[PDB]
RNA sequence: AGGACCGAACCGACUAAUGUCGAAAAAUUAGCGGAUGACUUGUGGCUGGGGGUGAAAGGCCAAUCAAACCGGGAGAUAGCU
RNA sequence: GCUCGCCGGAAGACCAAGGGUUCCUGUCCAACGUUAAUCGGGGCAGGGUGAGUCGACCCCUAAGGCGAGGCCGAAAGGCGUAGUCGAUGGGAAACAGGUUAAUAUUCCUGUACUUGGUGUUACUGCGAAGGGGGGACGGAGAAGGCUAUGUUGGCCGGGCGACGGUUGUCCCGGUUUAAGCGUGUAGGCUGGUUUUCCAGGCAAAUCCGGAAAAUCAAGGCUGAGGCGUGAUGACGAGGCACUACGGUGCUGAAGCAACAAAUGCCCUGCUUCCAGGAAAAGCCUCUAAGCAUCAGGUAACAUCAAAUCGUACCCCAAACCGACACAGGUGGUCAGGUAGAGAAUACCAAGGCGCUUGAGAGAACUCGGGUGAAGGAACUAGGCAAAAUGGUGCCGUAACUUCGGGAGAAGGCACGCUGAUAUGUAGGUGAGGUCCCUCGCGGAUGGAGCUGAAAUCAGUCGAAGAUACCAGCUGGCUGCAACUGUUUAUUAAAAACACAGCACUGUGCAAACACGAAAGUGGACGUAUACGGUGUGACGCCUGCCCGGUGCCGGGAGGUUAAU
């Protein structure tokens, strides 16, 4: 899993890789790929809306089933593949009716294993079923927020949510953030944590190992001039200001949430 | 020393061509100005 | 069907030069100054009728007009089309 | 002459 | 294997001389740095002025940038020559 | 015309972009050419660009543009669905010779190949804006087989050398031939086949997917090159005939082998890695409605069409961008000999050029060089600049270290040529012969040849043997920045910026945040192991006290407090 690349060149010295042997060493499934053109932060009018996005490698988008709406019909995990669009490893799965899809890999799921979705599934990891049929306190993942929506919570590597309680038609989830949210119990939720838990241990070693992940560098405020950024200019490492984003809104502690149309579903706020 | 005008008929037209003018309103006003001044060559569409 | 009132329009003049000379000499090709559009089939039929001689292939090109500084004024000449007509075997002028 | 070359900087008599 | 080493193409511009009404509105000569990559390049496209873009120098945005260029307000205003 | 010099991974040859007659011929020297000009990319006139196969066009899509209706917007207008454009990519097909003053894969000769139209000929389920397959892909590495190509040998032709020798393991030249068709190789991948069933492929489908069970162990697809043919043909060193003195008409020998060998082809292959590597059509099948003598499909033959535009010329340049015939810039392709690791470099081939002012002189002084007595940094701000070092093989190699490095540390030794070991070695390559059988482009053996290191021993020459070109100066202490990188195009390349790493903080998804009056879009087709912002800047040891102030976060009990 976690390997330390030998310091046989500066920039190779610090690298820590995740050499997953079990990952499929071949081409991904054809009918489930589609083109994923890069943007670089830019949008309709063409302006950099999100700074620092740019460059990197081409990647095709693997159509992962997040909905898990194929009830009853069992399925076997053909193989586990590396997905450049995610931090979790995808799994090409085949249902008994010759239809093959992608799912996220829970922690304990090798190839050859078997899983199936719907209300009457078992509670083995990989199985999806509404969060009314899932027990209390079990750790699930790929959680929905609306019945039929698709699954939005706990989609990243090593992440998972926990059903703290079900009070009527609503389940309270100790979200991976530590926030206690409260959604409908009729929202399906894949069981078990997400795999690739050793994702957060890689260290990328050098600047290129990020530049090809597609992150142009971030220039500090202080370096910039007064016109470029609130922290600006000076005769050598001068700040005297209060930390704010390039648009003068306070960073380093300022709650910037205002929904008023969902604040009722948050049991308790973040930790 | 690399100068500024690196000619290319494709870009030249797509930027200042006749249909590039007549596309939008401002371009058609540019054409109107050219015709009011009475120029020989309205646009650059050699 | 291609009308006589167009075949009488296609052909304009027979080009004369060293190249037209040697072409008529060695390859049975008469060189003509044909109209602007003057498609190969149009020229084919127009010669097959107006000259009543037998055509094999028509090979055509468009020469561009020179720029001519008549006096002190930059002029130009019309771009016209020259067509090589390889007669089958017989004869022509 | 539509191009007007800039003058060379004067000696810094500060 | 490697933002690995030496070193041409290629990319650049550290030193020195020349050049400074030049051969050249930034170059030549001798060297010099990278040279499988955060590299370089072709073609086309996108972002436009208080706007763009910026590995950030107020840099670049047509030999012009502490706010482009063109036209208009405009014969601004100028207790200053 | 003869010498001389230069280039030759270019200053040669062919294109693209760009230019637009600059191409060729005749005529002229007013202007243009930094001089002269008979010359010219100059002036005037005439000629020249021939395509089923090359490109465009056209079919298909990328980024992206426009965008019915649509959503939004004081107006203009913005976004965007269906859709339609858009190559820098995907999609059918021609080669070798001959020719012009100038075009030629376009003309001519020969040899082909592609796609459709139509008609007859039979046999047949055909049928799509729909399904499936395909096209369809990264970086790096390595090896095997090849080829281009060159070298030598063998032939063929010619020569017997301006002064020594030169009919001999002597000299010079040529020894070339394509596409297509047949073959199916080195080699690459893949089990194959028959039935039967099925909640998948928005319906269907025999196609795909998926199960079963038998099935034979083979097949299928891909495939460089070679071989045969193309070709009793062309080309051909040259010889002769006539000279528009330019070249035309004929005749025209040999036209093999080995070895070396690509950065090119097999190979989009193989192995491997993480950074996870366009799409759509053409293509092949499946069926839907509709029709099932028909239509339509396939095959065979015949025949027709392949239109339109480009094609001259420059293209690291006097023709494109730079105002100039400007020491600048300009993408792609080919790349020969000797020496060499090499596309470096030196000298050369093909080929091109002598840079559009020259002639004298041989003052100072300036520029580019060469050498230098003795000293050797005393110069100077500073060893700036020069000088010096420089290669391959082996020996040897410290502190420190993050254990990799440092390190090419430092330093030393050998290097030419000749002969022998060895009538050239080890090695490579491999004929003939022979045997085997899947009988062949087969395997085993076999070694003729053809190449060909490296080492040792002996000798010899010179002042010097990595002899030219080319080609590290070395070490010690230290500040800063971890490092590779980026930066003020055009006086600043750094300690500045970035960086991987660390931290705080925001953000629960219709996320935060950002562009946008809004629709919307980016974030992200991502989901707290994620994204944004801010600071710090690998790594090691660490980061101490202060919340008075400003800010941020949390409270709401009290005072004040807006519109109303
Ligand atoms: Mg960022
Ligand atoms: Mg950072
Ligand atoms: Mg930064
Ligand atoms: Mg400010
Ligand atoms: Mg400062
Ligand atoms: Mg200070
Ligand atoms: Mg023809
Ligand atoms: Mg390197
Ligand atoms: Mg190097
Ligand atoms: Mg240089
Ligand atoms: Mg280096
Ligand atoms: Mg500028
Ligand atoms: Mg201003
Ligand atoms: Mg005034
Ligand atoms: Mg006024
Ligand atoms: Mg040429
Ligand atoms: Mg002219
Ligand atoms: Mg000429
Ligand atoms: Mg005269
Ligand atoms: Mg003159
Ligand atoms: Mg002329
Ligand atoms: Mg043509
Ligand atoms: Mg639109
Ligand atoms: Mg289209
Ligand atoms: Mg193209
Ligand atoms: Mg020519
Ligand atoms: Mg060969
Ligand atoms: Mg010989
Ligand atoms: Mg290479
Ligand atoms: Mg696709
Ligand atoms: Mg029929
Ligand atoms: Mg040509
Ligand atoms: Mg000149
Ligand atoms: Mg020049
Ligand atoms: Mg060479
Ligand atoms: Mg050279
Ligand atoms: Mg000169
Ligand atoms: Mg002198
Ligand atoms: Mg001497
Ligand atoms: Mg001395
Ligand atoms: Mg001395
Ligand atoms: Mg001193
Ligand atoms: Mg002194
Ligand atoms: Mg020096
Ligand atoms: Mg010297
Ligand atoms: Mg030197
Ligand atoms: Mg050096
Ligand atoms: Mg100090
Ligand atoms: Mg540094
Ligand atoms: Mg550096
Ligand atoms: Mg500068
Ligand atoms: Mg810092
Ligand atoms: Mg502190
Ligand atoms: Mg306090
Ligand atoms: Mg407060
Ligand atoms: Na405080």
């Amino acid at each position: 899993a976690v390997v330390k690349c030998k310091p046989t060149s500066p920039g190779r010295r610090h690298v820590v890789k995740v050499v997953n042997p079990e990952l499929h060493k071949g081409k991904p499934f054809a009918p489930l790929l589609e083109k994923n053109s890069k943007s670089g932060g830019r949008n309709n009018n063409g302006r950099i809306t999100t700074r620092h996005i740019g460059g990197g490698h081409k990647q095709a988008y693997r159509i992962v089933d997040f909905k898990r709406n194929k009830d009853g019909i069992p399925a076997v995990v053909e193989r586990l593949e590396y997905d450049p669009n995610r931090s979790a490893n995808i799994a090409l799965v085949l249902y008994k009716d010759g239809e093959r899809r992608y799912i996220l890999a829970p922690k304990g799921l090798k190839a050859g294993d078997q899983i199936q979705s719907g209300v009457d599934a078992a509670i083995k990891p990989g199985n999806t079923l509404p969060m009314r049929n899932i027990p209390v306190g079990s750790t699930v993942h790929n959680v929905e927020m609306k019945p039929g929506k698709g699954g939005q919570l706990a989609r990243s590597a090593g992440t998972y949510v926990q059903i703290v309680a079900r009070d009527g038609a609503y389940v309270t989830l100790r979200l991976r953030s530590g926030e206690m949210r409260k959604v409908e119990a009729d929202c399906r939720a894949t069981l078990g944590e997400v795999g690739n838990a050793e994702h957060m241990l890689r260290v990328l070693g050098k600047a290129g190992a990020a530049r090809w992940r597609g992150v142009r560098p971030t220039v500090r405020g202080t370096a910039m001039n007064p016109v470029d950024h609130p922290h600006g200019g000076g005769e050598g490492r001068n700040f005297g200001k209060h930390p704010v984003t390039p648009w003068g809104v306070q960073t380093k502690g300022k709650k910037t949430r205002s929904n008023k149309r969902t604040d009722k579903f948050i049991v308790r706020r973040r930790s | 020393m690399k100068r500024t005008f690196q000619p290319s008929v494709l870009k030249r037209n797509r930027s200042h061509g006749f249909r590039a003018r007549m596309a939008t309103k401002n371009g058609r006003q540019v054409l109107a100005r050219r015709r009011a001044k009475g120029r020989a060559r309205l646009t650059v569409s050699k | 069907m291609i009308r006589e009132e167009r075949l009488l329009k296609v052909l304009r003049a027979p080009h004369v030069s060293e190249k037209a000379s040697t072409a008529m000499e060695k390859s049975n090709t008469i060189v003509l100054k044909v109209a602007k559009d003057a498609t190969k089939a149009e020229i084919k039929a127009a010669v097959q009728k107006l000259f009543e001689v037998e055509v094999e292939v028509v090979n055509t090109l468009v020469v561009k007009g020179k720029v001519k500084r008549h006096g002190q004024r930059i002029g130009r000449r019309s771009d016209w089309k020259k067509a090589y007509v390889t007669l089958k075997e017989g004869q022509n002028l | 002459p539509v191009y007007i070359p800039r003058p060379r900087p004067p000696h810094p008599r500060l």
